[PDB]
């Protein structure tokens, strides 16, 4: 029931507060650090961190932090896409006094003991094998790393020979540098604004202007093909696209949508996906063909993602991107144009809708545009785009050079271009 | 400024009008841009006789899949359309039928769940869709552990039960079904007041009154031939269940006490309980050594994989109780503990405890009453529970209502010396056989 | 006040600790304190390079005990040699001890 | 070693037959035992966890 | 295949003397233990023929 | 030692109690049982194995 | 709308020392599994499925 | 698989005051 106060200090942190009558007391005090930052010396510094947000402050032992979290009943997360880190605590308005201090605590300068980090060290081993269970997982950071020269390729995850070799020292590092005051923006919200700026201030104070911020990594069209026994392949071809905020790169969005982000009908279908019912009419059904689209700050990667079965993935991929064709061909309805805008307008309002899509949306402009913004203008300027700027976007996927990625079983997936 | 008393009072509440044929309508004013249409629908799996034990299952797979009103692709294409996200769903006992949507579309949202609802059209091709789709679904669910756990543990505390079955149904029963037996239980079960109209969010409550009007007052009431289902206060039986798999890496498990009914006083305490045993799962670095007790041991000698209590409550009956992942050496560890935490909650439960769980229990609460769907469905179901949206003053007024010694009577009542109902897939072989289990739940120092 | 009589304490602080065995050992006074599970934990906070060099010192001494012969006193510990290294670490172990408890009967 | 004494003492004092002189070395020597095992060492052990300063 | 390791029938004296470490440095009082063993030995034997005539 | 004091100690020895002030009495009367204590049993009007 | 959920895509992971370790995006889910062959990743120290963040009574 | 198993019946090894399905097994508890 308003709209927030947004911030700039002098020492530069953003911290929007978006007071309410909502009981869900939170803030999420974010951080422009990522995976990006870090070059092939130092990989996996960035999840030994995120795991290290368990270990003891210098503010109190990881005992007191641990027990101060489960007592209260208030709990923590931390988010932390490439482009930032995102550490976020929960909980009762009356609560939120105490808490709050302790990611400001947190984020302070907790001491990182050797003990500890070796520990952690053993963390590092079971939270990547667990949280690269999925299948589509094994793409991604994949894929990445298959599209990019460095930050962007860089994994959210050590790799399990360097996890011993993970050192506290590199914490260390990337914490006294690139965790930026400056890059820093907190997001309060069922708290009141003005006392949020007070108690900040405890910690805002700390840690001088940016960090390395280096290298932005550029495309190249390398292919990745890692091979494993699974019966469903799931093939992905990506040319770069431009991103991000960019109208271009709303284009790639009204295209995507095209296809659908995903299913609007669970345990049903989904016909209004093009390239599903361009791949399905010529192959057999367990398969799934769907939009995919990274867009990072620097630059994005548009394509199609495609769950495929091994034994004719290529007739998948290749309608899939014939059916780009034909959107590339200038050969487009406008009907499913004006749905595809319809879908934009629907999936922004549910992603923001919920509070952690709201906040992690907040933050997620505020970090980089610095622009706190109500939805509506957002709707405009994505009812705005133009519908032939859509053949446009099609036109660039088409056009750009092609990296191509899919661990899997490899029988009959071909490379990109052979 | 912020303060709890705002917490309290800064939620409207919902009002409950009925029609004709006795469905009841119910929405918040959340003032949402965004709104979640919703029917949760009173029939569920335990109703069902054997004859027909799938039948929710078929009717949750095939509503959208062909409407008498417009053929199925129209309907499709039109939610392909609208950009909304149509849901459903059926527990063993809520059915559930709900569009999240945007508010724009609402009188063509409303519509459309009138034409799912009140009528389906089945191609016999639709159907074989349904047939060898769900035959070909069969064998993935037993891929799947922990369903088929609970799918046990609901198979033997039960038993004789009408709980007791799949909610999917047999494999066979579903291979066998009419299409017309179908249409039996959709015009035995899918009937008001079994339906309960809702969709908090942005929504007028008297344009959602007068929309509904418009459909579902064609809809029946009376039951056919004064054909008229009745209940059981059923049995709980506490044999346990072992199967085993030696091929599977971990064994894999779930505990649990019978529990009081989805309709009972004492619910508010035993939640608390939840929270004082503490879940625990791998991936945390929340355990270490420190956590919940049985959580904290089991992150100290690294017993668990991951357990988490639990609290399922049917309308009748209930089923307190506990779920761990496991390695095969440390089976008898986990348990050796856990119940141990019964008794922990029986004798010497520390107010500090109690306030903790507490405190975690308000924190579930506010956490679930977060956003539009979650919302709407709690107005979706706690009219078929209570009645009543059951407002969160009364629930934390409940919450200060609880204090220890309430918490050691209801924890005698139920953890002192009572039955345990077990299931296990494993490999299981460390775990105790069921005397020793049963020996457990009494300690012999009380 | 006191002043230079509390020269004079660790005038027999050094005197008492020339008294005792343990400097005729080479051993520093960290290597002789007992190994109760909170001095075990503090072993286990030590850096490589400490752990490695209270054990060969306590393992040449253990050696100098069996062959029953004392060690050189050119070779003995300095009452000002010597390093206290196992001391943070016990500090820390006993706080952690305090903090776990006064929160556990809280 | 001082408690060696007083055993030893004890014993001496054992192969002796009740008598006065007896009867003090007596009652010295129970009090002699109380207070070297279950006082003084260690406050002894104390002082000097003072002097090495434990 | 030791016969002494991997036969249980011994397992426990290898457990036991036969290959249990010790401390490098041990005086001839923890040798008095062992010899207070034997002597108990010897005073079941002696007090045994002691009873065979007694 | 000086651990067994606490806030939750005082109220779990309130509570532990009445459990092993029963084996108390239960222990003390049964022993009285096994022994087959006299003078209490003058004051039992039923089992006087005595005449 | 540069909030990766807002554009399916790039994982957004949100470790936690409560809350089970949940991570990834779409990738679209849901309507791959039901068609046939579709085993999904079953027990190797899995964590455990489904989480349960939304409980009532 | 985890459809089709079954309990078979146990009523014949049942107490005479639990034999039944619709009665509570708590009301029984006392008496077993
Ligand atoms: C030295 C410091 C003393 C510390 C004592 C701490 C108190 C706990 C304790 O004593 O445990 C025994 C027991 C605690 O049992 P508990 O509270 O259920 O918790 C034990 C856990 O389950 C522990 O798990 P568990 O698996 O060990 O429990 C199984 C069961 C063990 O039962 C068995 O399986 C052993 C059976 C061997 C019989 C073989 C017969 C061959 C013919 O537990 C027992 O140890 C009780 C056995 C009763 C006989 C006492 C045996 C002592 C030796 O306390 C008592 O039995 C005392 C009350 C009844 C005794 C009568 C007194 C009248 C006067
Ligand atoms: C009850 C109170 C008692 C109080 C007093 C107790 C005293 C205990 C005395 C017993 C302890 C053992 C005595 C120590 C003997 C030293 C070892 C010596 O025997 O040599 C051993 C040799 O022992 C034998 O080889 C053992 C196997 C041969 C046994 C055959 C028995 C032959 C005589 C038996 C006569 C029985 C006649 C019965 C007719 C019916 C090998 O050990 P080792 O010190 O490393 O020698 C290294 C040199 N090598 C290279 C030659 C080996
Ligand atoms: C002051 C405090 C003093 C308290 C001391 C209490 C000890 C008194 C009796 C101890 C004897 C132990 C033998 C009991 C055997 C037994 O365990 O029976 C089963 C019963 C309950 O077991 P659970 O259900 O598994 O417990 C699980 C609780 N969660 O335990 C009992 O105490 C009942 C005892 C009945 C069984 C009788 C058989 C016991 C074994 C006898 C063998 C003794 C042979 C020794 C001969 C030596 C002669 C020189």
């Amino acid at each position: 029931p308003q709209d927030l106060e947004f911030t700039r200090l002098p020492n530069g942190l953003v911290i929007a507060s978006l007071e309410n009558y909502a009981p869900a007391s939170r803030i999420g005090l974010f951080i422009k650090a990522g995976s990006r930052y870090e070059d092939s010396n130092n990989l996996g510094t960035s999840h030994l961190l995120r795991l290290a947000s368990s270990l003891t402050t210098k503010g109190a032992s990881s005992f007191k932090i641990t027990r101060g979290i489960e007592a209260v009943g208030g709990k923590l997360s931390v988010t932390s896409t490439r482009e930032s880190m995102a550490y976020t605590v929960e909980c009762l308005r009356d609560d939120i006094e105490i808490l709050m201090e302790f990611l400001l605590n947190v984020t302070a300068a907790p001491e990182f003991r050797r003990w500890e980090v070796a520990a952690l060290q053993s963390q590092l081993r079971i939270d990547k094998a667990v949280a690269f269970q999925n299948p589509q997982a094994q793409v991604l950071e994949n894929l990445h790393a298959a599209a990019y020269r460095n930050a962007l390729a860089n994994s959210l995850y050590c790799p399990d020979y360097r996890i011993g070799k993970v050192t506290p020292d590199q914490l260390h590092y990337y914490v006294q540098n690139h965790f930026t005051s400056a890059r820093m923006a907190l997001i309060g919200l069922g708290v009141s604004h003005p006392v949020l700026k007070q108690v900040a201030e405890r910690f805002l104070n700390m840690r001088g202007g940016l960090g390395l911020s280096g290298a932005k990594a550029k495309y190249r069209g390398g292919e990745i093909r890692d091979q494993n026994g699974d019966s469903l392949v799931h093939a992905a071809l990506v040319a770069e696209s431009a991103a991000t905020g960019s109208a271009e790169a709303n284009a790639f969005s009204v295209l995507q949508h095209v296809l659908g982000a995903g299913p609007h009908v669970k345990r049903g279908s989904n016909a209004t996906s093009s390239l599903y019912q361009a791949v399905a009419k010529g192959v057999h059904q367990p398969f799934d063909v769907s939009a995919f689209n990274a867009s990072y700050s620097d630059s994005g990667l548009f394509g199609i993602y495609t769950i495929s079965q091994a034994a004719s993935a290529g007739d998948v991929i290749k309608s899939a991107y014939d059916q780009v064709k034909a959107i590339a061909q200038g050969n487009l309805s406008n009907t499913d144009v004006q749905a595809a805008k319809n879908k934009l307008k629907a999936g922004y309002l549910m992603s923001v809708e919920s509070s952690e899509g709201f906040l992690d949306e907040v933050g997620s402009q505020a970090l980089v545009a610095g622009s706190y913004m109500q939805p509506s203008t957002v709707l405009q300027q994505i009812d705005s785009v133009a519908d032939a700027d859509v053949i446009n976007a099609a036109k660039k996927f088409v056009s750009g050079r092609k990296s191509m990625a899919a661990s899997g079983n490899l029988g009959h997936t071909p490379f990109v271009d052979e | 400024t912020a303060t709890y008393a705002q917490a309290l009072q800064s939620v409207p509440e919902t009002q409950v009008s009925q029609l004709d044929n006795g469905l009841r309508v119910a929405s918040e004013q959340s003032s949402q841009p965004t709104c979640t249409v919703g029917v949760w629908i009173d029939a569920g799996s335990r109703y069902e006789n054997e004859k027909n034990n799938g039948a929710g299952y078929f009717v949750e797979h095939l509503a959208f899949k062909g409407t008498k009103n417009r053929p199925g692709s129209a309907l499709e294409k039109e939610v392909e359309s609208m950009g909304a996200h149509l849901n459903a769903y059926s527990t063993r006992e809520h059915t559930a039928y709900y569009i999240k949507a945007l508010s724009k579309d609402l009188p063509k949202a409303v519509e459309l769940l009138a034409d799912i609802v009140q009528n389906c059209s089945l191609e016999d091709s639709q159907i074989e869709k349904e047939r060898d789709v769900i035959l070909q679904e069969l064998q993935e669910n037993d891929s799947s552990m922990r369903d088929v756990v609970f799918d046990y543990l609901h198979a033997t505390a039960f038993q004789g039960t009408p709980l007791a079955q799949s909610v999917e149904g047999p494999s066979e029963n579903v291979r066998k079904l009419s299409r017309a037996d179908l249409t039996e239980y959709v015009s035995q079960h899918y009937k008001a007041p079994r339906m309960v109209l809702a969709a908090a969010g942005g929504v007028e409550h008297r344009q959602l009154l007068d929309l509904a009007q418009k459909h579902f007052s064609s809809l029946s009431g009376t039951y056919v031939e004064d054909a008229v289902p009745a209940f059981t206060p059923c049995r709980f039986t506490g044999s346990e269940i072992r199967h085993r798999d030696d091929a599977l890496p971990l064994a894999h498990v779930a505990i649990a006490v019978e529990g009081p009914g989805w309709a009972n006083p004492d619910n508010v305490p035993l939640q608390v309980a939840n929270a004082i045993i503490g879940h625990y799962d791998s991936t945390y670095g929340g355990g270490t050594h420190m956590s919940s007790t049985l959580a904290s041991v089991a992150a100290t000698r690294k017993l668990c994989q991951s357990f988490q209590t639990f609290n399922i409550c049917y309308a009748e009956t209930g089923l307190l109780g506990a779920h761990f992942v496991c390695d095969n050496m440390s089976i008898d560890d986990m348990m050796f503990f856990l119940q141990g935490q019964w008794m922990r909650l029986c004798t010497s439960a520390t107010e500090s405890e109690v306030v903790r769980g507490k405190n975690i229990l308000r924190n579930a609460l506010v956490s679930h009453l977060d956003g539009t769907t979650p919302v709407c469905e709690d107005i979706g179901r706690s009219l078929l529970t209570y009645g009543r949206r059951i407002p969160l003053a009364e629930w934390e007024s409940r919450i200060a209502e609880v204090d220890a010694s309430v918490v050691r009577e209801v924890c005698s009542k139920y953890f002192y010396d009572q039955c345990p109902a077990v299931a296990g897939l494993g490999p299981i072989e460390q775990l105790p056989d069921y005397n020793r289990i049963r020996s457990g739940m009494f300690w012999l120092r009380f | 006040a006191v002043a230079a009589s509390s020269k004079w304490l660790e005038g027999i602080r050094k005197w008492y600790y020339n008294a005792a065995g343990f400097n005729k050992l080479g051993l520093m006074r960290d290597d002789t304190i007992y190994e109760d599970d909170d001095v075990k934990e503090a072993i286990r906070r030590l850096p490589e390079n400490l752990y490695n060099d209270r054990v060969f010192r306590i393992k040449r001494a253990l050696d100098l005990t069996m062959r029953q012969q004392i060690l050189p006193k050119e070779q003995w510990t300095k009452y000002e040699e010597d390093k206290f290294y196992l001391e943070p670490y016990l500090k820390e172990v006993i706080r952690e001890r305090k903090e776990r408890e006064e929160w556990a009967k809280k | 070693w001082m408690l060696v004494a007083d055993l030893i003492t004890l014993t001496w004092i054992g192969g002796q037959p009740v008598e006065h002189p007896f009867i003090i070395i007596g009652q010295l020597a129970s009090i002699l035992y109380f207070l070297i095992i279950l006082v003084l060492m260690p406050i002894t052990s104390i002082i000097e966890n003072n002097l090495l300063k434990w | 295949t030791n016969i002494r390791k991997s036969h249980p029938l011994m397992k426990i004296i290898n457990n036991a003397f036969i290959d249990l470490p010790a401390p490098s440095n041990i005086s001839s009082w923890w040798n008095f233990g062992s010899l207070l063993g034997i002597c108990l030995i010897l005073q079941i034997l002696t007090g045994l023929f002691l009873a065979m005539h007694y | 030692l000086s651990r067994f004091l606490g806030p939750r100690y005082r109220e779990l020895a309130r509570n532990w109690i009445p459990t092993a002030s029963m084996w108390g009495a239960v222990g003390a009367v049964g022993l009285v049982w096994a022994t087959d204590w006299r003078l209490i049993l003058d004051w039992v009007p039923y089992i006087n194995g005595k005449f | 709308m540069l909030s990766v959920a807002s554009r399916s895509g790039p994982f957004a992971p949100v470790l936690s020392a409560t809350s089970r370790g949940v991570a990834g995006a779409l990738r679209p889910l849901v309507q791959a599994a039901l068609p046939a062959t579709s085993e999904s990743p079953v027990l190797d120290a899995k964590r455990s499925f489904l989480c349960r963040e939304s409980l009532s009574g | 698989s985890h459809t089709d198993i079954r309990v078979p019946d146990f009523s014949d090894y049942r107490r005479a005051e639990v034999l039944d399905s619709t009665k509570s097994s708590k009301e029984s508890s006392d008496a077993r």
